[PDB]
């Protein structure tokens, strides 16, 4: 590996299956905290360390679900099987709070909201640049365009 | 303890000639008209004419 | 949370009535054969800390 | 205020709450025994909460039963809710004269361990006077649940005018079912809860309740039932076996 | 043709595990030993995505 | 013999209730449900 | 449109007598809790 | 770090049958490692008295038959083991009870002594049926604390070798009914915190209040090393 | 009669008990109509309540 | 009731010890125990990284071109890092680095008070040379488990995009079982000795816990004996 990153994976090829023509080595960009189908985060992270070699058709990258090139869905710990004072009723299960504690097991739902704009008959749309009849309170946390400054938290 | 109504559907029977008699007479206990009489513990007027219905003082 | 003869606090608790209708059999061998995969790791980790 | 969250309001929502019942209903019900009524009681969370044993009735699982609660809304209606609408008054089908709710599993599970017979049974011989002390006897650890005691249980019986008639008697009854006298009202009688008890026993148990001590005996019995239910589920310990 | 009985059994045994894999647990509420040994172990998770 | 309806005998008192059916008690509905209640069990 | 003609020439005079009637116009049916309500409405309808 | 200070204490209370202490306020757990502490106490271990053993100078079996009483002799025990009573600057006392006569006899016989305090003499003991019967027997009452069942710390008088001790189990706590009832509270604005109302029943010796701070007091020498 | 004995029989290979007494007003409802047979009145075959 | 009292104090090491007591008495030791358990599993003074302000990093859903690891991943490693403080209730710390390394808990400018337990454990790694990572690390101390979340509607106001908040969680404890048996006194009926077995993360000392449930307990015992 020559410069493992978290967005990307350069390879310093072997030159034994190094191309013979331009060199060449493998560069990886990782999708970074994406959006999915269903909303939910896909991220490939990246599992060899600097400083490491590979094997052909081998990996570099792992992805959700999945850690180090094994198709991980959920997690596994201790169980035990007990009626608990209603607790597991028909369908039930009783969660120790450990899980909400450490949070190992959340997910991430991202959306997309596209904004619709750009040129009517009746008015050359912009994206405001200017609210009127309100404070600045609506353009502090725009900017000069009316964009939202990245790194916020709406709600 | 209340938790069911048992009473109250012995006294008046038809269990919803009970919805009209209780109703009426306790907008009369939330406007100022009257107040309670049979001592109340927070309990909404519906219920109150409900305990008035128990007593037999009231149908 | 229930504990063994060592204090290891339980995880999760689940309907053990299930078992005999649903006949989910193979679900409590995994559960033992899972005890053993992490029964081996208690062996190492205990010896592993001593060095 | 509410912009606020200020907790002057919540005091206030205390005020439109605590005796202001509700409706509940679910969206793929067909039936009328799946509308009923309930009180609400002011839970921190974000999803319904209810009474286990009445989802039988909605025939309502844990695979997505996404209810919506009504509001009465009218005086007329809030009593309609606590008249006919309330869950411990539909007790029975509309379709037959049973006991619409039967208890679960869970529930019986428990009590089969409570009155449950066992051949090794730790302090099996010794006597008591009361179920109260058989609770400091179980619920302390000194004694099973299963041991054949002999105690001393004077039953009630209503057959004068409306009185429960004093009537002594000793049984050969195990620990469990002396704590199951602490459940079972002095109107019923300790004969039909000597028994090991079975789905379909505590069924007809319910029932029984009803046509002879009543139904407020029997509502708040059943409350009994399901806390001890799955009290002694806990209580229980042995679930499941490989041995087996 | 999968983990038979004593080959499970021979992971128990390697670790720190008896037999039947139903070990003493007691009350997390109380202390007092769930009579019987309760079946316990590790199982393995799946979360469907109804949130 | 009661026409445009029934008599609280010849229905009876069985329904959640265990008592005389009411003046007011539309049995119409509550039969149709009640029959077609199981119709999502029937084969 | 077909209970339009219907009962529309006939000029059918149905006193809202019945629950669904009484249900798309708002009312008390003269049933259950509207029994006694209608009870008073009936003996006030052509009679009195 | 911030603490809580526990108020609102709204003691619902019925003169001798129980009380119940609601009390404010407590997050999540605290009306766990207190209730169940609390019945814990109430089931097994509470210094008060009860009576240990009882020797019926009659027939010196349970079993077996006594003309006099109409209840057995082993109904007899039962009635021993649940009476309220409570000896203060003694370890140990034995009574006696000497009745004869015609009719259902109640607990005003047995000796009250500046040790023995019989809360209840209304509680009515044997039956005593037809003609006068002689009966007299030897209540042992003690000082202990929880509940001793007479059958692994045995006293070697005349039940060890002889046969004549129809031993009882010493109801050394005054309780009957112990629960904990954790419900969903609120600080106005805060999260869920728990009302623990505590509904707890005593017999007739210590009334409610009283056993709760004497049971606090016993609370208290258990962490007087620390704080 | 006949109906409700045959249609209780599919609730009991259903094993259900559900009292005739709804099934019954339902009976009632078919046959609310009535082909007229003597003259006079109306009509000599009118379908009529 | 005879009071019970501390005898030797176990401490095998900074992880995990175990406290001690030789006078309990007939079943306190198992009273106690589930007793104590709840408080230390709650009330317990424990430290946590809440805010993480980064040079250039504005959201936690990006990558430092340097860093290794991706910074959400490498803020739960500092919800891994365990560290006690001593007299600040609030602090800032600031890891100042630039080269190819794993950045363990010593790089970082330890202040007087803050006091990792274990400086070995490495945060995040660094693959280039000319990358300059500083990050202001504000912790604080108080107790139980406490999220952003429910800390939202207060928010401080957030406007500043460089904000980072991760989970208070005040947890020190980590396993904790009581080790209940015959206490082997010479001259009495029984006794019990428990040797509450305790696993930390490594920050807060056994004694001065036991104290401090003691002074919890204390409050919990005014109410009680003050009907």
């Amino acid at each position: 590996v020559q410069y493992v990153d978290a967005s990307r994976i350069v390879i310093k090829v072997n030159e034994d299956e190094m191309y013979p023509g331009e060199a060449g080595i493998d560069i990886y960009n990782l999708t970074k905290y994406t959006r999915s189908n269903q909303n939910t985060c896909i991220n490939q992270m990246p599992c060899v360390s600097l400083g490491e070699p590979v094997e052909r058709g081998d990996v570099l990258a792992d992805g959700p679900s999945t850690d180090l090139g094994e198709l991980a869905l959920g997690q596994n710990m201790r169980v035990a099987f007990m009626p608990w004072n209603g607790y597991n009723f028909e369908d039930s299960i009783l969660v120790s709070e450990r899980v909400v504690q450490e949070d190992r097991f959340t997910t991430i739902h991202i959306q997309e909201l596209a904004c619709v704009s750009r040129d009517t008959k009746l008015g050359p749309e912009e994206i405001t640049a200017d609210i009127p009849n309100v404070g600045e309170a609506a353009l502090s946390k725009l900017d000069e365009s009316g964009i939202v400054y990245i790194g916020a938290e709406v709600t | 303890a209340r938790v069911t109504v048992q009473d109250a559907v012995e006294k008046i029977g038809n269990r919803f000639d009970l919805v009209l008699v209780a109703a009426r007479r306790a907008r009369q206990m939330q406007v100022g008209g009257k107040d309670p009489l049979v001592p109340e513990e927070n309990d909404k007027t519906t219920v109150i004419a409900l305990r008035e219905i128990e007593e037999g003082l009231i149908n | 949370m229930p504990y063994d003869e060592n204090g290891t606090p339980v995880d999760i608790v689940l309907n053990p009535l299930g078992v005999p209708s649903r006949m989910n059999i193979g679900q409590i061998l995994e559960t033992h054969l899972g005890m053993a995969a992490k029964g081996i790791g208690d062996k190492i980790n205990a010896m592993l800390k001593q060095q | 205020m509410v912009e606020r969250e200020e907790a002057v309001v919540w005091d206030i929502l205390d005020e439109v709450i605590r005796e202001h019942p509700v409706l509940l209903n679910r969206a793929p019900t067909l039936h009328r025994l799946g509308i009923q009524a309930f009180e609400p009681v002011l839970i921190e969370g974000k999803a319904i909460q209810l009474h286990p044993l009445v989802c039988a009735a909605y025939n309502a699982d844990f695979d997505g039963d996404q209810m919506a609660v009504h509001v009465p809304l009218t005086l007329e209606a809030q009593l309609e809710a606590r008249a006919l609408m309330m869950s411990t008054n539909n007790i029975l089908s509309p379709a037959n004269g049973e006991p619409i709710i039967v208890p679960s599993q869970d529930v019986v599970l428990g009590l089969y361990y409570m009155t449950r017979d066992c051949v090794n049974a730790k302090g099996e011989g010794m006597v008591l006077t009361g179920p109260k002390e058989a609770e400091r006897l179980y619920r302390s650890g000194l004694a099973s649940l299963h041991a054949r005691v002999k105690v001393r249980i004077t039953e009630y019986e209503k057959d004068a005018n409306g009185e429960l008639v004093a009537k002594t008697s000793l049984k050969d009854t195990t620990v469990g079912r002396a704590i199951l006298w602490m459940i079972v009202p002095k109107g019923l009688p300790y004969s039909i809860v000597n028994q090991a008890l079975g789905k379909k026993a505590i069924s007809k148990m319910l029932n029984t309740c009803y046509r002879i001590l009543g139904l407020k005996p029997t509502v708040i019995f059943a409350d009994q039932i399901m806390y001890t239910g799955f009290a002694y589920a806990a209580r229980s310990g042995a679930s499941v076996g490989i041995d087996d | 043709d999968g983990a038979k009985e004593a080959e499970i059994k021979e992971l128990l045994k390697l670790g720190d595990l008896p037999t039947s894999g139903q070990i003493r647990l007691y009350d997390g509420r109380t202390g007092e030993q769930f009579e019987r040994p309760v079946t316990v172990g590790y199982m393995y998770m799946l979360k469907l995505n109804h949130l | 013999d009661t026409d445009f309806g029934v008599c609280a005998h010849c229905y009876g008192r069985d329904l959640a209730r265990g008592h005389i059916i009411n003046k007011g008690e539309a049995i119409g509905v509550i039969a149709a449900q009640s029959i077609g209640e199981p119709g999502t069990q029937l084969t | 449109t077909r209970v339009l003609t219907e009962a529309a020439v006939a000029g059918k005079r149905d006193e809202l007598r019945g629950l669904k009637e009484n249900v798309i116009v708002g009312r008390l049916i003269p049933a259950g809790t509207g029994y006694a309500y209608h009870q008073d409405r009936m003996r006030r309808r052509a009679a009195g | 770090t911030e603490f809580l200070k526990p108020r609102l204490v709204d003691i619902e209370q019925v003169s001798s049958t129980h009380a119940k202490v609601t009390l404010e306020p407590l997050e999540r757990g605290f009306g766990h490692t207190l209730g169940n502490a609390l019945r814990r106490i109430l089931l097994s271990s509470m210094p008060g008295c009860a009576v240990t053993e009882v020797e019926i100078d009659g027939v010196l079996h349970e079993y077996s038959t006594k003309e006099g009483v109409q209840e057995d002799i082993l109904e007899i025990l039962l009635n021993l083991k649940g009476l309220a009573v409570r000896v203060q600057g003694k370890d140990e006392v034995i009574l006696t009870l000497n009745k004869s006569g015609i009719g259902p006899v109640t607990a005003a016989d047995i000796t009250h002594d500046g040790d023995v305090e019989i809360v209840k003499p209304q509680h009515v003991i044997c039956h005593l049926t037809d003609e006068n019967a002689s009966i007299s027997m030897r209540i042992k009452v003690q000082r202990g604390r929880g509940y001793v069942p007479a059958s692994t710390r045995i006293h070697s008088e005349e039940d060890e070798r002889p046969i004549g001790r129809l031993l009882v189990d010493a109801c050394y706590s005054p309780v009957e009914r112990i629960a904990y009832n954790v419900e969903a509270a609120r600080v106005e604005q805060r999260t869920d915190l728990d009302k623990l109302v505590i509904e707890m029943e005593t017999n007739g010796t210590i009334d409610p209040e009283e056993a709760i701070r004497r049971a606090a007091t016993i609370l208290a020498e258990q962490l007087e090393a620390f704080v | 009669r006949y109906i409700v004995n045959e249609v209780q029989d599919v609730y009991r290979l259903q094993g259900v008990k559900i009292n005739d007494k709804h099934i019954e007003v339902i009976v009632r409802q078919m046959l609310r109509k009535a082909t007229i047979v003597n003259a006079g009145s109306s009509d000599f075959l009118e379908g009529e309540q």
